[PDB]
RNA sequence: CUCGCUUCGG
């Protein structure tokens, strides 16, 4: 709400018809406000949340925009003209709850250990859980049905999205796109995109002997063709195409033209071709073609659950999708209105204000929050239970709901693998905390010390790779790919280049982002098996502190630790020392990590902070959750999560569908450090009891337990079950009304 | 896999001897050993790896695959077969579990879990099937098994 | 093996000039007549294992 | 027993290999009469149970060996006068694993489905050279053919079951004598028995299938019985043989292995009603109203 | 089910409220055994919270001593009043008329 | 089941002839051997197992009131119209025991 | 390791700093070289660098096949055409190589000449890959579609004159939506009219076997003396590394980088409100000795006052007028109040009792914990002991701080004295 | 062949040998100057900005670290990409308008790279 | 009411 809404109305700032040129309509700025209500005659007033909660109504601030137009080719310009309403997450920047002391919430009726982070819509909490997908413009080598082992990589830009596939069905290559009628060979291909020779070729895709083997066959297929030069391979390319359903407009019976837009726009979309010269792509595609080939004898297939390749989206990512397309939306039907009402009304002069709907936005936002459904016809996404409703049952429950990650697969089948707990989840997601029944393992929580990064402007990487030494890939032949010193560098799926001792750049850029000149969050990883050094910049990836250690002692002392608990120093101050650092997965893959400081070797570059932050918040509430087997874990953090007990500290003023109070709770009496932490014991969800582990009676013969009517008349487990009856006396179209 | 298995065997080796001695050690009147001891409940493996070891965490009945590269964590050597970094859990539940081996023994108990939720239906599946094919026969009053018709 | 043409880089064929075996491109006049022996072993893995067990 | 099954491994057979689909899939596969199965196991028992050679020789009589697999070396010469390949059979590893192969042998293997390779283009030159000349079939061929050869030539079969992939020596180790056995990850069981040196009397399979189309419904009705059996004992559970004996009949009542698929259901019984209900309800019913099928309520 | 970490709790909380401390079960970590033992027998019971106990219908000792302590019990909100049901002829559906 | 919070499902055949039928061929008395393979479902579990352990131990002995006690124990319902028929002891020259 | 050997001088040469090119041929390996076939043009765009080498490849060579050379000299130009030939003559004997620009800018990369002793470096105008183009197949496919022209005209031996009169298809010069024009714009084939608009540059040869080569050899050097201080190239390390990474553009928020970013009141104001009791020589230690004692005593006489010897944050600063008690919401004045009263208890004593202070104050019991945490411990069997201690350093060197303190404190007891009623 | 090392090989080029070489290094994208008198801003300063004559030494330590004091600052030398395909370095002077020479000044057989020292540059500030 | 979606329970 504060840096990318501004870029989205900048990139559709301006908007015209054809018809009548010399008319437009141009964006300024954009305010979202504080949140109000509406409910006044024309006039707005400030609304607490537990309002917007009673009423039933939803918890919004109102989208206004300033603008410039032409109303009868006068310039006509609005300084606030509103637009949309904008839910308003809760202890955000906008909404009125931050900031505030508990005093004040009292004010406001709102409790102050309410983790907030939730949206208020017709008077439900809903939650935009954090979804959970595999990264893009990554090559993933993987076996077919059929036990082939090919490639595929979905490039997906800021506009397309499109996965391209490359097989060894016959012992040949073959690229197989959505575009085109029928898979074709893949050395047509390279000789379409520039290079002609069929020597060039091979020494792009390796210079390996049995490399050269196996790709034999795919030069002797091109051979039978007589495809040697590039306009006969995009000729055959242009035959291979499919006209997109009688596309309008004819541009002189197009092919060759349509096969190169294909080869330079619509293949690998993340790969860029700067002006038709397709030598970068074709340096990928050999890259591509030689993993392949190296896959397939040592089956070194690449798995698809290791999170190294996993991104998480929040919230902002999706809002930011859905405002883009209902913005797009918008100023296409303001485009289409203009388009009926200028050509032929009057010398009255179309003006938008008059048409600017503002209700557009508004239920856009409100229905896909709501009903948690997102169809964006420009992305061609149809998302289900992107938000779900916030479970009150107690303060864990929500607490942990908070931190909730679903997987892009759903428990609609059988599925083996993301199911499975892969080691990859160290420090990152909790391993005990997932729902037990058919949801096991498709629905995950992050760990107590986790940080989710965001994007990068991803100058300053290539400015330093660039001063680093790395050559550029268009400076030299494919053959220097092959070399056993060689590594290829590169940067969020783009080839950046090559380089030689990639020691040395993997330890000075670790350096110059320990010292500040490149951002904290920016990933290196190396690859020894591929040869491949991987920069990563892009957000959603899942990152960790460790405290750096180097040559067998720590960089954090005790006096350190004295200046933090002295007030002298914060965290942002251990990570400008070069004290603490943040590791990514991939990252964290290079490193050697030991738990403790007697664990300490002389190989090892990072320390634990703390071993019991592996544990999520669910589980942090066991205690002695080691001495256990992991189903207890797993089933007390199912279980607590419906622990009956006290919500908030205005757990009295709300008015929920559903409600449990216990009426006498007590703290626990061995806490973990988790519960501290959580200040859990300020809104207990238990009461100790005196238990005697003993038989009794033959009355708990499998699980059961007997209690004491002294104990229960003594108030020991008294509960509180409040429940709601809500009615409406609304006015109908007649002027008659319910009474 | 030779070295797999002579590594398996020598860890097992070490969890039965360890739980052969606590059996020995301990003295009658025990509850876990007399529960044991009369089969209600539990059973001399769950006593040894709650009081002696707990043995090693099988994954599809092998030690721990490398989740990372060519290592199970970043904690332990690379192409280290150590019978530490591949599963082994050398502590018991009494003394309490090293976060390794209790990542490995969640990895252990999410696998049992996935596994039921898999089998259960495709035992349901089956069933069905089953059912609706065999329910037509009934023993006559002759001896003989007939379909309906 | 793999053999490629000096001229252009494209994949050398065995073909039967009026004298001799030669190798020749397919979009270029260049030859090359074969004077002496020319060849090339792969080794292919051979049955190792014995194959008693139990 | 489907749902107390547990799906376990390392159930090897006291083989440490071999994997075998035990379990809820092979209780799924055995009732599905499937043709082709997964991990197909041959059991075959030796006239000579105590030889190990005698054993290794009928492994090699009965596995299939490529031709790869023996020869040293394949190269392709390029003479001036002409270009051929040579290939170079190792007798040491021959003798080694006591394959009845030689050069004449691979001769005979050649020209078979090798794109009708003449047999005046194979030629023998010495005890353990094969000379092959091939010529343009002008059928978009020409004598660059020879990579078609350096593709596949190696990949021709020399001696063995083509069907049958691997097998192994497995001994029993019985106190009064050990004795040998093949265990065949193969799918042709008629092959293996007429091979020399195998008591096919005492062969069996785990393909129902292949053991109903090689000895008749009787023997597919025990094999069933016996693998049904074996599989749930490999858990620990014990059913009644006279269950798994009355499914064993019902499988085989009509004179055919059917299986408890819908297709097997549908040849098996006739009530159109319970067609309908268990799977393809649309289909069965239009199709019952083509015919005009009366169904009775018995 | 192995739950050592029950009894560990059991024997912590037992202490805790003997010597009126609030003792820790952090993961990985937390109060060892052997100070708990100590405070208990300190505090004049036994060090393993075992206790000699006399039957309440009889009005003798038990024969084994009788695990005591204090623990964290919470109740679910799955109850049997709420999870009662039972069913009459009742309402019916319109299109199949079944329950 | 496990009395983990288990819900169970309770038919009331409304027929003479389905009652007959439930109580004949569904008893629970009649059903005391599983069809798989005749094992007996129906039998005693934890806390039965044990405690009939700890009885038939060879270290137990009762003296008369004890046994009595225990013994007691069981004539409710059906057995309130039974005589007791108190074994002899077996140990009664130092001290009569029950074993 | 001191550098031992080779202190080898760098020269720079700007003779031929526009007319160096690099030519790197991707399927020729380095072992055969072009030194022996006979050039024969070389055409080349200034603007747009793209050079297309011309040679001839010899045909009495045992590696030529003449037939296949006629037949493609056939299949390239005409039967006896000629006046637009590939080939000069009924053989293929001209080979075309052209070029591909690598990078856009070669600034970066530099020739290295090297002599005895000396490396002499020249900037590079321009980096291009030559590779054999293959252009004739693409003419002989057009005269192969004019030859079927010429078949399809030829289906009768005599063709009627046609009235094929082109009608006048003079098209609407549709005014293109700027969509449409800019597709057209990014279209493959207007840039390769735009890149043919400009004219081509002919070029002879010259091979390393010529005396002009060895002759313009020299130019890669310079004349200068050995020992010469360069004017330039003397920014300091943190200056070169300023310019290659050049710059993108709780109420313990700020770091201790910001801390000293900001002015030195601001930093004493910010450390006191975030510790809240402190020593000076600690607060000399983290300001960093380059600033003097004076100045950090004034700035810490604003923002703080003496107790025991230490300092301690002023209540108003933790409490602005507008603040409220967390716990409580009282107005900040009573906050303020009530720890300007447990800071001159403190004075008094070193110990604080706690209900002595609630009882004075009338403050609830958080707000009370909240003052005395702040700058006190619990000792048990003796109250709230001051956390840090007696400092008599700091009051023997500055005494008249002292008393100045001492009658501010004064001054207040007064003031609290009249509210509390004491 | 193995991977040779520059100091090896300017120590065979210049003891073992006395013969002339043409190298091909890349420099860094702005060297450690200023502009001098090219009308500026802090903006890249390369080759075509600095005069002729002497504008660095090349120093060779022990141990085969080999540094380019290039004035206050010292960047590292290392070996490029070892390239096996033919590299000619050619002087293209169009003297004419209409007509130009293309001199072949020699070959180019190895790379040199060079990059600035940051763990110095970090340390010193 | 119908329908779908989620969250549970087991
Ligand atoms: N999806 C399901 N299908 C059928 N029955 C289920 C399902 N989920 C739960 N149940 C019922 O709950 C029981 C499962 O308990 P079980 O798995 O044996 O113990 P558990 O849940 O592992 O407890 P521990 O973790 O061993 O303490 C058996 C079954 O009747
Ligand atoms: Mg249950
Ligand atoms: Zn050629």
């Amino acid at each position: 709400i504060n840096v990318e809404i501004k870029k989205i109305m900048k990139a559709n700032e301006k908007v015209t018809s054809d018809a009548d040129p010399m008319w437009y309509l141009k964006y300024l700025n954009i305010y979202v406000g504080l949140p109000d209500v509406e409910e006044s005659f024309n006039v707005t007033r400030p609304v607490s949340p537990h309002e917007c909660r009673l009423r039933d109504m939803t918890y919004s601030a109102p989208i206004t925009v300033d603008i410039e137009y032409t109303r009868g080719s006068q310039r006509i310009i609005r300084n606030a003209l509103p637009i949309g309403r904008m839910p308003i997450m809760l202890r955000s920047s906008n909404c009125v709850l931050t900031g505030k002391t508990p005093a004040e919430f009292a004010k406001l009726n709102e409790c102050p250990l309410d983790p907030g982070g939730y949206f208020i819509v017709k008077g439900v909490e809903k939650v935009i859980l954090i979804q959970e997908q595999l990264s893009k413009n990554r090559i993933i080598v993987e076996a077919d049905r059929k036990g082939a082992v090919g490639a595929s990589v979905t490039s997906s830009t800021h506009e397309k999205k499109s996965r391209t596939n490359m097989a060894v069905k016959q012992g040949r290559f073959y690229l197989r796109h959505n575009t085109l009628s029928e898979d074709i060979p893949i050395v047509i291909i390279f000789k379409a995109m520039g290079v002609e020779s069929d020597q060039e070729i091979v020494q792009m895709i390796g210079t390996e002997e049995h490399v050269m083997a196996a790709f034999g066959p795919s030069l002797e297929e091109c051979q039978k063709a007589q495809i040697f030069t590039q306009m006969q391979a995009l000729k055959y390319i242009g035959n291979k195409v499919r006209r997109q359903r009688m596309w309008g407009g004819g541009p002189k019976k197009t092919k060759i033209e349509e096969a190169r837009e294909l080869l330079a726009s619509t293949i690998l979309t993340h790969v860029p071709v700067k002006e038709f010269n397709f030598r970068a792509k074709c340096i990928y595609t050999a890259v591509m073609v030689r993993r392949v080939i190296l896959a397939q004898g040592d089956n070194k297939v690449d798995d698809r659950d290791y999170y190294g390749n996993k991104r998480l989206e929040l919230a902002g990512q999706l809002l930011s999708l859905l405002f883009e397309d209902l913005f797009k939306k918008f100023n296409s039907e303001m485009k289409k209105i203009a388009d009926q009402v200028i050509p032929k009304q009057r010398a009255a002069q179309f003006d938008v204000v008059k048409h600017m709907r503002q209700d557009q936005i508004t239920n856009g936002m409100v229905n896909a929050i709501s009903t948690g459904n997102w169809s964006l016809k420009r992305f061609k996404m149809d998302r289900q239970g992107v938000t779900q409703v916030l479970s009150r049952l107690s303060y864990i429950s929500a607490l942990g709901m908070m931190t909730r990650i679903s997987s892009q697969f759903e428990k609609t089948r059988k599925v083996s693998g993301p199911r499975s707990l892969q080691p990859s989840q160290w420090g990152m997601l909790c391993p005990s905390d997932t729902p037990e029944g058919e949801a096991c393992g498709l629905v995950k929580n992050l760990a107590l010390m986790t940080h989710i990064t965001t994007d990068m402007e991803d100058g300053p990487i290539v400015k330093l790779a660039s001063n680093l030494g790395v050559e550029d890939v268009n400076l030299l032949c494919g053959e220097e790919l092959s070399y056993p010193n060689v590594f290829l560098v590169f940067l969020n799926g783009n080839i950046l280049g090559v380089i030689r001792d990639h020691k040395k750049l993997v330890n000075t850029f670790r350096l110059m982002r320990r010292a500040g000149y490149i951002n904290e969050f920016v990933s290196i990883s190396t690859n020894l098996t591929d040869r491949c050094v991987y920069i990563s910049s892009d957000g959603g990836r899942l990152c960790r502190p460790y405290i750096i250690v180097k040559k067998q002692k720590p960089a954090v002392t005790n006096k350190h630790m004295e200046e933090l608990a002295q007030g002298y120093r914060n965290f942002e101050d251990f990570l400008h020392e070069s004290l603490v650092e943040y590791l990514d997965v991939n990252e964290e893959n290079d490193c050697n990590i030991a738990l403790y400081e007697h664990t300490i070797n002389k190989d090892t570059t990072h320390l634990e902070i703390e071993p019991f932050t592996l544990l999520g918040v669910c589980a942090g509430l066991i205690p002695y959750p080691h001495h256990n087997q992991s189903p207890r874990n797993t089933y007390q953090c199912a279980m607590g999560k419906q622990a009956m007990g006290t919500i908030g500290y205005n757990q009295r003023n709300r008015i929920d569908t559903l409600m449990y109070l216990l009426a006498y709770p007590q703290k626990p009496m061995v806490k973990t450090k988790t519960i501290e932490l959580i200040e859990f014991e300020k809104l207990p969800a238990g009461q100790n009891a005196t238990v005697a582990v003993m038989s009794y009676s033959g009355y708990d013969i499998e699980d059961a337990l007997v209690l004491n009517k002294a104990s229960l008349d003594r108030g020991f487990g008294r509960c509180l079950v409040y429940k709601n009856a809500k009615c409406t006396l609304k006015r109908y179209t007649n002027q008659t009304f319910d009474k | 896999e030779t070295l797999e298995a002579l590594i398996l065997k020598e860890l097992s080796v070490i969890r039965d001897h360890a739980g052969s001695a606590c059996l020995r050690e301990l003295d009658k009147s025990n509850s876990p050993l007399t529960m044991a001891l009369c089969g209600s409940k539990g059973s001399f493996i769950n006593i040894s790896q709650m009081i002696a070891c707990v043995g090693q965490q099988a994954i599809s009945g092998s030690r721990v695959p490398d989740g990372f590269e060519n290592r199970s964590l970043p904690h332990f050597e690379k192409h280290s077969k150590l019978p530490a970094a591949k599963g082994f859990v050398a502590n018991s539940f009494y003394s309490g579990l090293t976060p390794t081996e209790f990542f490995f023994h969640t990895m252990a108990g999410r696998e049992g879990l996935v596994d039921t939720a898999v089998k259960t239906a495709e035992t349901g599946y089956m069933q069905r099937r089953l059912v609706k094919s065999l329910e037509d026969l009934c023993s006559q009053y002759d001896l003989t098994v007939r379909s309906s018709t | 093996m793999l053999l490629f043409c000096p001229g252009c880089g494209n994949g050398l064929i065995v073909e039967e000039g009026q004298r001799c075996h030669r190798f020749a491109c397919n979009t270029c006049p260049y030859v090359h007549n074969i004077t002496r022996k020319v060849t090339n072993r792969k080794y292919p893995k051979l049955k190792e294992v014995d194959d008693v067990l139990g | 027993p489907g749902t107390q099954m547990t799906l376990k491994t390392f159930h090897f057979a006291g083989v440490a290999s071999m994997n075998i689909t035990l379990g809820v899939p092979r209780i799924k596969e055995i009732i599905n009469a499937s043709k082709a199965i997964s991990t197909p196991i041959i059991t075959a028992q030796l006239d000579k149970d105590d030889d190990a050679d005698y054993a290794r020789l009928v492994k090699g009589r009965i596995e299939k060996t490529l031709l790869g697999e023996i020869s040293e070396y394949i190269e392709e010469v390029f003479l001036p006068d002409d270009c051929f390949i040579l290939v170079k059979l190792s007798l040491e590893r021959i003798r080694l694993l006591r394959l009845e192969v030689n050069a004449e042998t691979v001769r005979y293997s050649i020209c078979t489905s090798k794109l009708r390779v003449k047999p005046g283009d194979v030629a023998v030159h010495g005890e353990a050279v094969v000379c092959v000349t091939p010529r343009e079939n002008s059928k978009s061929s020409m004598y660059y053919v020879l990579q078609f050869l350096k593709e596949d030539l190696p990949k021709v079969v020399v001696q063995g079951i083509p069907e049958v992939s691997r097998a192994v020596i497995h001994i029993d180790e019985q106190s009064g004598k050990e004795k040998y056995k093949l265990l065949v990850e193969g799918d042709n069981l008629r092959a293996v028995m007429a091979t020399h040196g195998v008591k096919g009397t005492r062969t069996t399979s785990n393909n129902t299938y292949e053991v109903e189309k090689t000895l008749g419904i009787e023997a597919a009705r025990t094999t069933i019985i016996n693998e049904i059996q074996y599989t749930m004992v490999n858990h620990g559970m014990s059913i009644d043989r006279r269950h798994v004996m009355l499914l064993s009949d019902l499988m085989t009542y009509k004179g055919e292995v059917l299986g408890i698929t819908r297709f097997g259901l549908a040849k098996m019984k006739e009530s159109v009603l319970m067609l309908a209900s268990f799977e393809k309800t649309a289909d069965h019913l239009f199709d019952a109203a083509y015919f005009g099928q009366k169904d009775s309520v018995c | 089910r192995m739950t050592v970490g029950k009894l560990i709790e059991l024997l912590a909380g037992k202490a805790g409220v003997l010597d009126g401390r609030f003792h820790y079960g952090t993961a990985f970590g937390g109060s060892k055994v052997k100070d708990v033992c100590e405070d208990l027998v300190r505090h004049g019971y036994n060090y393993l919270g075992k206790d000699y106990v006399t039957s309440g219908i009889t009005g003798e000792p038990l024969e084994a001593y009788i695990y005591f302590g204090p623990v964290y019990y919470q109740k679910l909100k799955h109850m049997v009043l709420d999870k009662m049901h039972a069913r009459a002829r009742g309402p019916r559906a319109v299109l199949t008329r079944q329950p | 089941a496990d009395f983990d919070g288990d819900e169970m499902n309770l038919h009331l055949p409304q027929t003479e002839e389905a009652k007959a039928e439930a109580l004949v061929l569904m008893g629970t008395k009649a059903n005391l051997v599983t069809p798989r393979n005749g094992e007996p479902l129906i039998a005693a579990i934890q806390d039965f197992l044990t405690g009939a352990y700890l009885l038939t131990l060879k270290d137990t002995f009762f003296d008369r009131a004890k046994a009595c006690q225990i013994i007691a124990s069981i004539l409710v319902g059906k057995d309130e119209k039974i005589k007791v028929r108190l074994p002899p002891p077996t140990i009664l020259k130092p001290v009569t025991l029950w074993t | 390791d001191d550098p031992v050997v080779q202190e080898i001088d760098v020269y720079l040469a700007k003779s031929l700093a526009e007319k160096l090119y690099l030519f790197q041929y991707p399927v020729r390996p380095a072992s055969m070289t072009y030194d022996d076939i006979p050039h024969l043009s070389a055409k080349i765009k200034p603007k747009q660098q793209k050079v297309e080498l011309e040679m001839a490849i010899d045909t009495l060579n045992p590696n030529y096949c003449r037939s296949k050379g006629e037949q493609i000299a056939l299949n390239v130009d005409g039967a006896c055409a000629d006046e637009t030939s590939t080939y000069s003559s009924k053989l293929m004997d001209k080979q075309t190589f052209c070029s591909s620009q690598t990078t856009s800018n070669t600034s970066r990369y530099a020739a290295a000449l090297y002599r005895q002793g000396e490396l002499h470096l020249t900037p590079l105008h321009g980096i291009l890959q030559l590779r054999p183009s293959f252009s004739y197949l693409d003419k002989a496919d057009a005269k192969h579609r004019e030859r079927e022209a010429a078949n399809e005209a030829g289906d009768s031996s005599q063709d009627e004159a046609e009235d094929d009169v082109k009608q006048i298809t003079v098209r609407f010069s549709r005014p293109e939506s700027e969509q449409a024009r800019q597709r057209r714009v990014q279209s493959y084939e207007f840039l390769q009219k735009k890149h043919a608009e400009e004219p081509w540059v002919h070029l002879h040869y010259y091979g390393l076997r010529d005396s002009r080569s060895e002759h313009e050899r020299q130019y890669l050097l310079c004349p200068g003396s050995s020992g010469v201080e360069n004017t330039e190239l003397v920014k300091s390390p943190s200056e070169y590394l300023m310019m290659l990474m050049p710059p993108s553009q709780p109420s313990n928020v700020l770091s201790m980088a910001q801390l000293r970013t900001l002015p030195l009141a601001d930093q004493i104001k910010i450390l006191m409100k975030n510790v809240k009791v402190m020593p000076f020589a600690n607060l000399m230690s983290l300001l960093g000795p380059s600033i003097d004692s004076v100045a950090v005593l004034r700035g810490i006489q604003k923002v703080a006052m003496l107790v025991q010897g230490n300092w301690v944050v002023k209540s108003d600063i933790l409490y602005p007028k507008d603040s409220s008690s967390p716990h409580s919401g009282v107005p900040a004045e009573v906050l303020c109040r009530g720890r300007d009263f447990v800071m001159w208890k403190f004075t008094q004593s070193r110990w604080v009792v706690r209900k002595e202070v609630a009882t004075v104050t009338k403050l609830c019991a958080e707000d009370v914990k909240d003052f005395l945490e702040h700058m006190a411990v619990v000792r048990i069997n003796k109250g709230w002991e001051f956390i840090l201690p007696y400092d008599g350093e700091f009051i023997k060197k500055h005494p008249d701080v002292v008393q100045r303190q001492h009658m501010l404190w004064t001054g207040i007891q007064a003031k609290l004295e009249k509210v509390y009623n004491l | 062949l193995p991977k040779d090392v520059s100091v090896a090989e300017l120590l065979r080029e210049l003891s073992l040998t006395k013969e002339e070489e043409l190298l091909f290094l890349q420099l860094p994208d702005t060297l450690p100057g200023q502009p001098p008198t090219q009308d500026i801003a802090e903006n890249a300063c390369t080759l075509a900005d600095l005069t002729e004559g002497q504008v660095g030494k090349l120093l060779i330590r022990k141990s085969g670290r080999v540094q380019l004091l290039l004035g206050k600052v010292t960047l590292d030398v290392t070996m490029g990409t070892a390239c096996s395909f033919l590299q000619e370095l050619v002087s293209v002077g169009l003297g004419d308008s209409r007509t130009g020479e293309m001199t072949v000044l020699g070959h180019v057989k190895h790379k040199l790279v060079c990059s600035p020292d940051f763990e110095s540059l970090l340390d010193h500030k």
